[PDB]
């Protein structure tokens, strides 16, 4: 408590040392608990004024310190019998008196104040929940307006976690609000993009308490968000948003374990992955991909085809990063139905892209090595790959490229027989590599795999064939001394692309 | 009302009644000139307009009598 | 070979009638059908028969075709015996307790799925009880009991494989009647999560599909029983409604019939929709009737149509219910486009009870005020969809009170969106309604009249002006009320003559030239208004000379409609 | 001689837009960040190719090309 008092006096004994003080406090707000209950109002007001001034480092330090302090005081007052003082004197009064980030602070205060409402006046839990629903609805229809959505999500998730008997009438409203927020994920500054993804995972954790409602609502929201995202058009031969931005979000979303654990502190990704897979598979089975000539391409439902390719690209970006361990049960089933679609209309590149990513994930975890489901999937793949290998002679690039990519993407186990099938596709891939690098790269990877895991004796008849086509790709041949802390270096490393030299 | 619950916050006929109900302390304004809001509710461009304005007037007598006004 | 020979047998049975049954009788062995039903139960009976490709995806349909071809043949007696010698639907009675419904084992679940599929093939082949010993009761234990045991015990987990297995079990339960009311009861179990509601969440789709068969029966039974349970009957009814919303590819008249049947039963559950049920229950039934209104016939059940008043009055009762939340009131207002004087009565009651004089009397940020603004936003959108002169004049008197108290921009935007909308004669009627009310006073003409007149169709413009040509000429000539009336006349006639051009022009030319050239602020306002009229008319007269110095989109809409949001 | 009106109306922000000027500056600064990321990504790709001859399409080859055309490649 002596160090606590020293930190106190630090803030105002009457140039950014107090910001360092706020940082230090925020790191160890818990370490000073049971002695910071007193003197609440001075701390509240001083942090409030501190997160208002210049040197935005000071602003963020005060903001973080204030949220940590609010969390700690919420914990103690929740575990207090004398809980009345702090909750009634300040919280609701001040938050109402609030009416930029000031508003988000007030909303977060509401969310944390929701705790003791379960201790005393449990009806006020649902009361404030309902009035918050009304408010966010009123901020939903007005056309900025989005800088505070995640705060609403966080507070309502908190109150829902405290809540136990929810008004299911507001359930469709709230989930529609969530999905529209997810749609409005673009137009977002990266810091508050992280804020909003945290809010989304937090509301999902809160929803996890209500099992059946959890499952139904998450299925609905993932379905609707997928529909909204894939609906975004792409060019064919305020700023418009595209599907491209969202992927990292979901890439963050399904890999957000490292912060949902902390949120639990004060198996989810499994469920997110599973629900996503089911939703996308159902959407695929729903898709109306019918075409004609008037080969000649002529889709009967061009919007459906466009959304299909958009979602194909999105899921291709999304899936491989996470664990096929979670995907494992689908690898026999899912692909099968996807195969049923390809067997239906074998004139779609996206089919083969999905098949290739499926098999890439399968060999990510070594589904097969050498269970009846295992053998069934193995033989299914063998037969289907032979079919596509013999039928690829009928296609052209920008369709055939995907097909041959998928074929070469097969593991060695399946290809251990009939190298004759895979040879010409490999040669054509290596040929087209001179123009399109990624196919060349992936075919090279497959060729390494085959060399490694297959006896070289059976490849001897056509090492005389593969090497000659590799003759290709071998034919040719601010910043001042002033100490700026090199914020240019501190920025990031740019995302990787592919090159001939590598 | 300060905690574990709270009222609604961030006057011709019904808000005048709300404000006189608020006149539990100091027994003061929102009765002296907020009656002009009742008068504005009397501008008789609608029928419920003036009937409820006169109803508020008839209630305000007992309101002010009870509130020591 | 197997598929070719079974196709041959199908041809022989169908193409050749019983006049060649003796040639069919030349079979004399009926072992081919034995290996055929072995394939039917186990496709890997002719070897692997594996590959999971088009050939064996097509096998079951033509297999069932051959089953029916033999059923029409007398040798069905052969078949069923050979069928009964294979199984009598008895193996499942011991296959349901194989420690399944989980990753415990897969071979057990695989064989269960195989027998379920074979049973489905027989049922769709018309072989319902030539395989199943007909239970004396309508209930058929052989599927319902297994279903109940699994769904009730395997959760105190499950798999997507368990998901499809249980869905197939439900389908088999639907394959025999009587089970419908049994499921009606089992869902109607308050036995934390309700177990019947649990299973509804599990397989709402199959449940809705089967209840479509009981389009009215189970509907009426459940909503009779609804007097004591509300959330669950409302939930299953909403599932009915959303399914019917999806059930339109064949026809939506299934939903029409469902709505009609529930409307004729509407009074069987009256513990709601009044000050008799909790406000949550009240708003729940509000949502239910809202979805019905969006779903049911709108050409009927909008005015007096059989069972229409019994809910319509109910609707008005909800409008009459002053205990309801103002947000619930706005939700009901959103339902207005689905629709005599009693409506005006409840509208006036509500508008007075919520905003007596203004909305600036309610400070911003106060949840009362925000609910107010949400509500008359609901009024705005409901009127815009409906485009009725009734709500028109209502909301005009609502807003033509004080400038910018309820965000008049949304007001005028709805006017501009509806003036281009609606039949031209309808727009003329609305314009005449807002003109007669005009005869402070400037508010009605400004906030309402010109706004529509700006975006009104030129055809309605013709019709409305021809009504008031001389009605304006004569009326042109408390003076403040008089001059404000002149203000409205100028503000309409200016745009009206600038739009399009009888030969009565010269009269108004003089009547405005004198007015502008006339030698408190009302005088300058009059000069400028008359001069606007003069400029507009000279734009069309003397202007030649000097100035007289997707499948996804449907899915999103269905999802939005199910949630009832935009 | 005519942008004087443009500069006239440009300075209408004199109603203390300086903080809002900061805000617009910084927002468009992040926007330039993403634009630069995209530009770098495009530049990673091999720059576009330049040819060195004209082409007059007909039903037959045109043999009327010039020595410049022949030898510049």
């Amino acid at each position: 408590t002596s160090r606590e008092i020293f930190n106190f006096v630090l803030k105002a004994i009457r140039y950014a040392v107090p910001s360092a003080g706020l940082r230090l406090f925020a790191l160890h707000a818990s370490q000073f608990s049971t002695c910071l209950l007193d003197n609440y109002v001075s701390l509240f007001e001083v942090l409030l004024k501190w997160c208002a001034h210049t040197n935005v480092e000071l602003k963020k330090a005060a903001l973080s310190a204030l949220e940590s302090f609010l969390k700690q005081v919420s914990n103690m007052v929740a575990k207090n019998a004398e809980m009345h003082k702090n909750k009634l004197q300040y919280f609701m009064e001040q938050f109402y008196g609030i009416i930029n980030k000031e508003l988000s602070i007030a909303i977060r205060g509401y969310g944390l104040f929701a705790g003791p409402c379960k201790v005393i006046n449990a009806k006020d839990v649902d009361f404030m929940y309902v009035e918050l629903i009304q408010r966010c609805k009123q901020m939903f229809l007005t056309q900025d307006r989005v800088y505070q959505m995640p705060s609403f999500l966080q507070s309502v998730a908190s109150v829902l976690l405290y809540l136990d008997t929810v008004p299911e009438v507001y359930t469709p409203v709230l989930e529609h609000l969530v999905v529209m927020q997810i749609d409005s994920f673009p137009q977002y500054s990266p810091k508050m993009q992280l804020v909003c993804c945290r809010a989304i995972v937090k509301v999902f954790l809160a929803l996890a308490a209500k099992g059946p409602v959890l499952r139904n609502c998450i299925s609905t929201v993932v379905h609707q968000g997928l529909i909204r995202i894939c609906s975004k058009p792409v060019v064919l031969p305020w700023k418009v948003p595209t599907y491209k931005d969202y992927v990292d979000l979901f890439r963050h979303l399904l890999s957000s374990d490292q912060m949902m654990d902390s949120i639990l502190a004060d198996s989810l990704n499994h469920l997110l992955y599973d629900e996503f897979v089911k939703s996308v598979l159902k959407i695929v089975e729903k898709l109306d991909l019918t075409l004609e000539i008037q080969a000649n391409l002529h889709p009967a439902k061009p919007k459906d085809f466009s959304a299909f390719i958009n979602l194909v690209e999105f899921c291709r970006e999304i899936l491989p990063e996470k664990q096929a361990e979670f995907f494992e049960p689908w690898v026999y089933s899912f692909s099968y139905e996807l195969i049923l679609q390809s067997t239906r209309l074998p004139l779609i590149s996206g089919f083969y892209k999905l098949l290739s990513i499926t098999v890439r994930n399968a060999k990510k975890i070594k589904y097969f090595e050498g269970d009846p489901e295992k053998y069934s999937c193995f033989a299914l793949f063998v037969k289907f790959g032979k079919e596509v290998a013999v039928k690829m002679k009928q296609y052209k690039d920008e369709l055939l490229a995907s097909c041959l990519t998928f074929l070469l993407s097969l593991p060695h186990n399946i290809i251990e027989l009939d190298v004759r099938a895979y040879v010409p596709a490999l040669q054509m891939a290596f040929k087209l590599g001179l123009s399109y690098t990624p196919l060349a790269e992936v075919g090279l990877n497959a060729l390494e795999e085959w060399s490694i895991y297959i006896d070289r004796h059976v490849m001897q008849p056509y090492y005389k064939d593969i090497l000659p086509c590799l003759d290709g790709y071998l034919k040719t041949s601010f910043n001042k001394v002033v100490l700026k802390h090199l914020k240019k270096t501190k920025n990031l490393s740019s995302n990787e692309a592919i090159s001939l030299e590598e | 009302q300060g905690g574990a619950h709270f009222s609604v916050s961030s006057n011709p006929a019904e808000n005048f009644r709300v404000l006189v109900k608020q006149k539990k302390a100091s027994f003061e304004e929102a009765s002296n000139q907020l009656i002009n809001h009742i008068e504005q509710f009397l501008d008789t461009n609608e029928t419920p307009y003036f009937m409820k304005s006169i109803d508020c007037i008839r209630a305000f007598r007992e309101e002010a009598i009870k509130f020591s006004e | 070979v197997v598929v070719r020979i079974m196709e041959f047998t199908t041809t022989l049975l169908n193409t050749s009638p019983e006049g060649w049954k003796l040639l069919k009788k030349d079979l004399c062995n009926t072992h081919l059908m034995r290996v055929l039903v072995q394939t039917l139960c186990e496709p890997a009976s002719i070897g692997f028969n594996i590959g999971d490709v088009q050939v064996m995806a097509h096998l079951p349909d033509v297999c069932v075709n051959l089953m029916k071809a033999l059923k029409m043949s007398p040798y069905k007696d052969i078949l069923e015996t050979h069928l009964r010698e294979k199984i009598t639907a008895q193996s499942i009675e011991e296959l349901c307790a194989v420690n399944l419904y989980g990753p415990d084992a897969q071979v057990d679940r695989s064989r269960l799925a195989a027998v379920v599929s074979a049973c489905k093939q027989l049922h769709r082949a018309g072989l319902l009880h030539n395989i199943l010993p007909s239970q004396s009761t309508d209930l058929h234990h052989s599927v319902g009991t297994e279903l109940l045991s699994l769904v009730y015990k395997g959760i105190a987990s499950l798999d997507l494989s368990c998901k499809q297995l249980a869905s197939g079990l439900l389908e088999l339960a639907f394959a025999f009647g009587g089970l419908c009311e049994r499921l009606v009861s089992l869902l109607l179990n308050p036995a934390h999560f309700s177990h019947g509601e649990y299973f509804y969440s599990l397989f709402s789709e199959t449940i809705n599909t089967e209840l479509l068969k009981n389009l009215d029966l189970a509907v009426l039974e459940l909503m009779q029983s609804s007097v004591d349970n509300t959330k669950m009957v409302s939930a299953v009814l909403n599932g009915m409604l959303d399914q019917s919303f999806r059930e339109r590819a064949n026809q939506k008249h299934q939903g029409l019939k469902l709505a009609t049947t529930i409307l004729q039963h509407w009074k069987k559950c009256d513990s709601w929709w009044a000050k008799d049920s909790p406000l949550e229950t009240k708003m729940a039934v509000l949502a239910l009737l809202a979805k019905i209104l969006q779903i049911d016939s709108s050409v009927s059940f909008n005015t007096s149509h059989g069972s229409f008043p019994e809910v319509f009055t109910t609707y008005i009762s909800l409008l009459a219910d002053t205990k309801l939340d103002l947000h619930l009131k706005g939700q009901a207002v959103t339902l207005l486009p689905f629709f005599l004087e009693e409506l005006r009565r409840v509208l006036e009651q509500l508008i007075v009870a919520h905003f007596p004089m203004q909305s600036r009397e309610f400070p911003p940020g106060t949840p009362r005020f925000n609910n107010y603004v949400d509500c008359m936003k609901k009024f705005l959108d409901a009127l815009e969809l409906s485009q009725s002169p009734m709500l028109l004049e209502l909301m005009t008197e609502v807003l033509c009170r004080e400038q910018q108290h309820v965000m008049e921009e949304l007001f005028q935007s709805s006017f501009r969106r509806i003036a281009r909308r609606g039949s031209c004669v309808t727009q003329v009627g609305l314009l005449e309604s807002v003109y007669e009310m005009f005869r402070t006073r400037q508010s009605f003409v400004d906030r309402s009249l010109l706004t529509l007149l700006w975006h009104c169709s030129l055809d309605a413009l013709r019709e409305f002006f021809s009504t008031i040509v001389v009605d304006a000429i004569d009326v042109l000539k408390t003076f403040d009320t008089q001059i404000t009336k002149k203000m409205g006349y100028y503000k309409i006639l200016d745009v009206m003559y600038s739009r399009l051009p009888n030969e009565l022009t010269k009269t108004l030319i003089k009547l405005c030239y004198d007015a502008f050239t006339e030698n408190l602020e009302r005088r300058r306002l009059y000069h400028c208004a008359a001069y606007n009229c003069a400029i507009s008319v000279i734009c069309c007269v003397f202007n030649e000379l000097k100035f007289y110095q997707s499948t996804l989109s449907e899915e999103m809409s269905q999802f939005d409609f199910s949630t009832g949001v935009q | 001689g005519r942008t004087d009106l443009l500069r006239l109306r440009r300075r209408f922000m004199r109603d203390q837009e300086k903080l809002s000027l900061m805000y617009a500056r910084k927002g468009v600064a992040e926007q330039k960040r993403e634009k630069e990321i995209k530009s770098e990504l495009k530049m990673k790709q091999d720059a576009q190719v330049v040819l060195y001859r004209s082409y007059r399409h007909g039903d037959l080859p045109d043999i009327q090309i010039k020595h410049s055309s022949l030898i510049t490649p």
